[PDB]
């Protein structure tokens, strides 16, 4: 939110001038600060509109948020920091089924109203499983390849 | 009785002693994912049947 | 340092766009050349938090290496008129806008110590084309030598990174919705940082091998010190633990593979059951597209 | 503004006389110089299928807050869709619903101009559901 | 399970055959609601 202002000559506009401080201005419309936008932009100031110039010497500067050439690829985390995360996840899995099944018999017997205003625990549907296989796998696909890369590059 | 994982040897009289490490529960629990994931697949079978 | 009172220099976006705005103020026919400006931070352990800077006044001849003009008066007015508007400011450094050292550096490393103890170069560069961040970080220390000569102020490296601000990061977000890099998911978003940090080492591992070229042959009198670390490298490459190392190697993998199986697995059916419901919600639609 | 009105203005099938150009002018981060870099290429290639330009410039259009290129990448299919007004229909259809205020700014255009000499009555189906969008 | 997603496309297509702009008026509505809204923050305020 940025906007820019400039005040507008009140005397002439009571004088007649009212219709003659509309300076050819483009527009876009705005509401919350009509509270003194009212007799702002229609009596005190108007609305200037905001543009920018992105440069493409800045764009090629600020597009930089990470030096790698120590980060992943050449690293990897813990193998035994690696197979406790597995172990835990892989446990949420079973809670997590058994409700999938105790849910999988309910909304067959129910119709889409019910199903629908089902926001008490989520933690029983699909949703939870999503949000873990995308972790686990890629953690560990991931997990992975990093060890084969390693074993050639820095053979 | 299981209280240290050995191998006596008679002919000899050498109590071996293998050191065993323990079953990694990443399996076990994988097992029982899978086991529940077959229920799950049944009741989609019955649920399959109603509508087609 | 040896002192744990430096370490991670992190300089928030709106310095980098200073100094690269800096480059082009006296940018006229001044231009290629050094230009240099005070840092203005905050830290309180092992950060110096880089957050404001201003040019100052600065000259340097081009062939000589004690012809240098630094108006620090003009920082002893300008320190205070900034401090005026924002407590809490102190002189952290001073910047030099590249595109590497100079033998000169030093020199200007005491006259801005007047100053601050612990006072932090940051090489900030006018040309993107690395593809590690524009943004290197030295200290002036000094130190005795194995061979015998007298103490030297050198330079001594320090890790570094940009960081952010509530504030700086909408900006730049701001600033970025051309070049989107938000459609990357997270998966491909870290196979691209495994890439591309290969196109760090290899062309690091290039420097070392255009140096070690550079001394063999069209004579470069050697340091003994960079053949020194040289070796520990070529000691630390693994290999000699071969074989049960491809024994265990093959076992962590087996593993990380019955983990990915279950889950595609379950990926799947959950997937498949989403199928059954469209399939289930076109059947009571087609009751519906019938009727009257 | 008045540059790039003046050299679009000027190409009727001559071809790549600033097209060819059209690499660095849709490159260059001026507004004026992309929507002359994509005006110059509707007027040359009027009566024919230039689809690969205004494809290119609608998932960038969206992109530059400048409808310099989301006005103009839609009023486009006005002129090189102007041999046979009724494909207009088609390929605006898919371009009227999408979000983006801009977009059915240049695709009402892109309808005025080229199914208005045959006053076709499958744009005015089309037309009056985008009269009732809110955006002034 | 690309496959059954690549199938699965289909009902969704017969949906959209079904309106998804629909109730125009009701927008319509709202729209004339905004007319009377914005008038009622500048009565609200009370400055011309």
């Amino acid at each position: 939110v940025i906007d820019a202002f400039r005040l507008i000559n009140a005397n002439m506009m009571v004088l007649g001038h009212e219709p003659r401080q509309t300076t050819s201005n483009l527009g876009h419309l705005n509401k919350p600060s009509i509270q003194a936008l009212i007799h702002g932009l229609n009596r005190h100031y108007y609305s200037i509109t905001i543009n920018y110039r992105k440069n493409e010497l800045e764009q090629k500067m600020l597009l930089n948020l990470h030096k790698k050439s120590w980060m992943e690829g050449l690293t990897l985390q813990d193998y035994s920091e690696h197979c406790k995360h597995n172990e835990s996840v892989v446990k949420e899995m079973l809670e997590l089924a058994k409700n999938y099944n105790k849910a999988v018999e309910e909304e067959d017997k129910m119709t889409p109203e019910q199903l629908a205003i089902k926001n008490v625990g989520k933690q029983d549907p699909k949703r939870h499983l999503e949000e873990h296989v995308d972790v686990l796998m890629t953690s560990n696909i991931v997990q992975c390849l990093a060890a084969m890369l390693d074993t050639v590059v820095f053979k | 009785d299981k209280k240290f994982h050995g191998i006596l040897d008679q002919g000899e009289g050498v109590l071996i002693i293998f050191d065993e490490p323990p079953v990694d529960k990443t399996y076990e629990a994988a097992l029982e994912t899978i086991q529940n994931m077959s229920k799950v697949v049944d009741s989609l079978y019955n649920k399959a049947k109603k509508l087609t | 340092m040896p002192e744990l009172a430096v370490q991670k220099v992190v300089v928030h976006p709106l310095v980098l766009l200073s100094v690269v705005d800096h480059f082009n103020r006296i940018g006229k026919v001044g231009n290629q050349k050094r230009v240099v400006g005070v840092l203005l931070g905050s830290w309180q352990k092992k950060v110096l938090d880089v957050s404001n800077s201003f040019a100052v006044p600065f000259d340097e001849d081009d062939k000589d290496d004690s012809v240098w003009f630094l108006d620090h008066d003009y920082l002893e007015n300008m320190y205070g008129m900034f401090k005026k508007v924002n407590a809490r400011e102190r002189i952290v450094g001073w910047y030099h806008t590249g595109p590497k050292l100079h033998k000169n550096d030093i020199a200007i490393n005491e006259l801005m110590k007047r100053y601050c103890p612990n006072s932090v170069l940051v090489i900030i560069d006018v040309k993107p084309k690395d593809l590690g961040l524009p943004t290197e970080a030295y200290i002036s220390v000094e130190e005795v030598h194995d061979d015998g000569t007298p103490t030297s102020k050198t330079f001594e490296h320090v890790t570094s990174e940009i960081g952010a601000e509530e504030a700086e990061e909408v900006g730049v977000e701001h600033l970025l919705r051309d070049i989107k890099d938000t459609t990357v998911g997270t998966l491909s978003q870290r196979i691209t940082n495994q890439v591309h940090g290969l196109k760090g080492l290899n062309s690091k591992l290039l420097d070392i091998r255009s140096y070690l070229e550079k001394v063999a042959t069209g004579k470069l009198p050697i340091n003994h010190q960079i053949i020194y670390q040289l070796q520990d490298v070529f000691n630390l490459l693994p290999d000699v633990s071969l074989q049960e190392f491809v024994k265990a190697f093959y076992l962590k993998t087996n593993d990380q593979m019955v983990v990915v199986y279950l889950a595609s697995l379950i990926r799947s059916v959950v997937a498949l059951h989403n199928l059954i419901n469209n399939k289930i919600a076109n059947r009571d639609a087609e009751k519906k597209e019938g009727q009257e | 503004r008045g540059l790039a009105v003046g050299i679009a203005l000027v190409m009727y099938g001559r071809m790549e006389e600033a097209d060819a150009l059209i690499e660095s002018l849709c490159r260059d981060k001026d507004p004026i110089l992309r929507r002359s870099g994509m005006y110059t290429v509707a007027m040359a290639y009027c009566g024919s299928g230039n689809n690969k330009a205004i494809r290119r410039l609608l998932h960038v259009a969206v992109s530059d807050v400048n409808d310099d290129v989301r006005r103009a990448a839609v009023e486009s299919l006005g002129f090189i869709l102007f041999r046979t007004p009724e494909q207009c229909p088609s390929v605006v259809s898919l371009l009227s619903e999408s979000y983006n205020p801009h977009v059915r700014y240049g695709a009402a255009m892109a309808l005025g101009i080229c199914c208005a000499g045959t006053g076709n009555k499958e744009a005015i189906n089309l037309l009056e559901p985008m009269t009732n969008d809110p955006v002034n | 399970h690309n496959m059954s997603v690549k199938a699965m496309r289909f009902p969704p297509k017969s949906y959209n055959k079904d309106l998804e702009s629909a109730e125009e008026r009701r927008e319509r509505e709202q729209q004339d609601l905004e007319f009377a809204k914005e008038m009622a923050e500048d009565d609200d305020d009370s400055f011309p």
